[PDB]
RNA sequence: UCCCCCGUGCCCAUAGCGGCGUGGAACCACCCGUUCCCAUUCCGAACACGGAAGUGAAACGCGCCAGCGCCGAUGGUACUGGGCGGGCGACCGCCUGGGAGAGUAGGUCGGUGCGGGGG
RNA sequence: AGAGCGCAAGGGUAGAAGGGGGCCUGACUGCGAGGCCUGCAAGCCGAGCAGGGGCGAAAGCCGGGCCUAGUGAACCGGUGGU
RNA sequence: CGCGGGGUGGAGCAGCCUGGUAGCUCGUCGGGCUCAUAACCCGAAGGUCGUCGGUUCAAAUCCGGCCCCCGCAACCA
């Protein structure tokens, strides 16, 4: 990343923004329920995805990690916290589109997600593809 | 270009707006706020002779017996980006002289 | 470099504030005193 | 640390409000720099404050391009 | 004036530029 | 001194010429040649200022006109050049010594140019104009060479109404140009 | 009363980028010349002066077209004065009043004052 | 307008506040309607008036730098005048 | 981890404050003395200035962040 220090905490409202539609691949993951991602619960769930099935397709990671988590290193008030602990997160809320693959086949992909589910703190869902979009 | 037409408008009322042509020279006593001629003594359309520079001197005399009649004096004259010195010069130098 | 100008042929001051090697020794701006009217100043 | 800094408040802003009457003076609104410009019977000083020339009401006229002018229409 | 280059090959052409006598060679005759 | 070769050769020549590659409606719309310019990096006379009004006034004969100086702006630091101080020479003319320059041009500086093979015609804005660069320059006519202290270059431009190069190239051929075909 | 122009103010892009076409007797610009007023750190390019020819190309004025810029509803949401409920929490839902942004249909190569020249 | 506006950042700005040349010293004295801000003190803006003076043909602008930081009550004492 | 100091040719130090323009010593290289070597004499080569971004016309030099070296401090319970 880049652009400096250290950001505020803001609190999660509504689902808002927070939520998309299946904007590649065939297959996706959702969320249920707001929360911070961390960038290690990311790597997790990729490299378990393309760990199970191996020489897979292609992998699309929709959301992206960019506030700085804030941390103090077991003491008191002096200041503001050095943060970067746990290094980054992303305001991932319910509805939102973490992951979805292209390319594999359907069990491929309904056991991949699963499993990348559990490497996700937040409860989620699978969705197919439809067709909703935008046109005529 | 236009600088100096703005700094006239807030001054206040009656502007000159003296626009020539590279033959012609017109004058009008535009008054802002509202937007309305009063004395527009025009030149070479209008009936005077042919020399730009005596001719300017006349039509601003021109401007003067017709505004003098309505009861006008404020020369809020209006360069209209043009230099004082040449055709533009005899406009209010005329006029003023009288 | 604090300065104070000083009037011609009277005793009157005024502040000022002039530069030390920068361009600028010394100061014959004119001014205004209390007597009379508009006259001279120097540095001093 | 090193941050805990801050100039107090200069209070600025719109002052007077469309719809009001004035003396002759009043600083109508004080601004940061050309958020609005002066108009009919109204000056500005070096901060750009706006202040009435007149006695009236204070108006305000938006004009795109040229900016959002306040006058005060003079009446007794 | 007119500036006469005089150009050692057969050409003198009258120009305008400082001094007439202009002494040259190579010009355009050759 | 409204009368030279130059002149007559772009009305009773060029002018018909172009009329005919071409062929056109208005006297105004064929192209005209209207602005000559000149110009003359002079990082080099930076440090002395002498050797600025040497290139000056030789440039003066040159042009049959009066010079001009246009220093820079940004800072050259690699180059020991800054803010506003240093130097630029130029000179633009028009009119009666813009075709009295380009006669001295085609005629005595071109010929005994070092070798000259021709004006590279790839030397086009794109547009109806042309940029040349030039070395020596006492390839002019008056310029002595016991006096020359210095062989400072120096780069001319040229100005027309074309919009075209092509028209360029005809025009400018037909004006008498040597284009290194 | 009505039409085309010159000036000049109002609405502040639905009035502009652009591609094409039109206009010259009249208005306007360009164009001729540099003696005089005046001027370009160099140039009559512009600023200035005395004015015939030519043009309407440049620029400007008037029309046409929606490729870009621009304006853009309707319906439904997001959010929220005020009232109320559910969870352990992160939070979620209902009554009343209010209600965008985005996107879609669509709309635009401008309207309008006063004075003046010509029919 | 994404530059520039001496120096931080912001609001502002080419319909100048930005770059150049000419003349020149309002980087005046004596005042100050009426205001913003405000516990106090302090800070900040300012039309208009008089004397007198600069630039401009003039309408007019000038009571220091586009602006908001560049500062210190009182006491005690220094120097020149009244 | 709190305070201060410093990373510069192969080794050890200067240059930083007050910005342009890398200095000394040993070592290395070529040459000469000597039967030979060392010493000694002559000439020469070698620096991304820890690392990234920034300030300026321009950064070893000024400012800010990270890695490493050195010195101090860490008390009352
Ligand atoms: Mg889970
Ligand atoms: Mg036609
Ligand atoms: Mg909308
Ligand atoms: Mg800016
Ligand atoms: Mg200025
Ligand atoms: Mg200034
Ligand atoms: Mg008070
Ligand atoms: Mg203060
Ligand atoms: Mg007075
Ligand atoms: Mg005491
Ligand atoms: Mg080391
Ligand atoms: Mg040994
Ligand atoms: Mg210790």
């Amino acid at each position: 990343r880049m652009k400096y220090r250290k950001q505020q905490r803001g609190r999660l409202k509504g689902a808002t923004k927070g939520g998309d539609y299946v904007a590649f691949g065939d297959f996706g993951l959702v969320a249920l329920e707001p929360a911070w991602i961390t960038a290690q619960q990311i790597e997790a769930a990729r490299v378990a995805m393309v760990r199970h099935f191996r020489r897979g397709g292609k992998i699309f990671i929709r959301i992206f990690p960019d506030k700085p988590y804030t941390k103090k290193p077991l003491e008191v008030r002096m200041g503001k916290g050095k943060g970067n602990v746990e290094g980054y997160v992303a305001v991932v809320k319910p509805g939102r589109v973490m992951f979805e693959v292209a390319g594999v086949t359907e069990e491929q992909a309904m056991e991949a997600l699963r499993i990348a589910g559990h490497k996700l703190p937040i409860k989620t869902k699978i969705v197919r593809r439809d067709a909703y979009d935008e046109a005529q | 270009k236009f600088r100096v037409r703005n700094r006239i408008k807030r001054t206040g009322r009656l502007r000159l707006s003296v626009f020539r042509s590279l033959k012609h020279i017109y004058a009008q006593i535009i008054d802002d706020e509202k937007g309305v001629t009063l004395v527009s003594a025009s030149s070479l359309a209008l009936k005077l002779k042919g020399n730009k520079t005596e001719v300017a001197r006349q039509v601003g005399r021109a401007l003067a017996e017709k505004a003098l009649a309505l009861g006008i004096k404020q020369v809020a004259f209006d360069r209209g980006p043009y230099k004082y010195h040449g055709r533009v010069k005899a406009l209010a130098e005329g006029a003023r002289e009288g | 470099l604090l300065l104070e100008c000083t009037e011609c042929k009277r005793r009157n001051y005024a502040t000022e504030k002039n530069k030390r090697n920068t361009p600028n020794k010394l100061e014959l701006r004119k001014y205004c005193p209390w007597c009379r009217k508009h006259t001279v100043h120097r540095e001093v | 640390t090193k941050n805990g800094r801050d100039s107090q408040a200069k209070r600025l802003g719109v002052k007077r409000y469309e719809g009001q009457v004035v003396r002759a003076g009043n600083i109508l609104v004080r601004q940061r720099g050309t958020r609005f410009k002066p108009g009919k019977n109204v000056g500005m000083g070096r901060d750009f404050t706006l202040f009435a020339l007149v006695d009236g009401v204070v108006e305000f006229q938006d004009r795109g391009r040229l900016g959002r002018y306040v006058h005060v229409r003079p009446l007794a | 004036v007119p500036a006469r280059i005089i150009c050692g090959c057969g050409n003198v052409i009258e120009t305008y530029s400082t001094k007439p006598e202009i002494y040259v060679e190579v010009c355009s005759k050759c | 001194p409204l009368d030279l070769a130059l002149k007559r050769k772009y009305y009773e020549e060029v002018r018909p010429e172009l009329i005919r590659r071409f062929g056109y409606q208005n006297v105004w719309e064929v192209p005209r040649l209207e602005k000559v310019v000149i110009n003359q990096g002079l990082g080099e006379a930076k440090e002395d200022a002498r050797i600025l009004e040497k290139a000056a006034q030789e440039l003066a004969l040159i042009t049959g006109q009066k010079p001009a100086v246009t220093r820079a702006k940004k800072s050259i630091s690699n180059f020991k050049l800054r803010k506003g101080m240093p130097i630029g020479l130029r000179v633009t003319l028009r009119r009666d010594r813009m075709w009295i320059f380009l006669e001295k041009l085609l005629n005595v500086a071109l010929p005994r140019i070092r070798d000259f093979r021709g004006l590279n015609p790839n030397s086009f804005d794109g547009r109806g104009n042309y940029n040349l660069g030039l070395r020596e320059q006492l390839i002019f006519p008056e310029i002595t060479y016991d006096m020359v202290d210095a062989l400072r270059g120096m780069d001319i431009a040229v100005v027309t109404t074309a919009e075209t190069d092509e028209e360029a190239r005809a025009l400018l051929e037909l004006l008498g140009f040597p284009f290194r075909k």
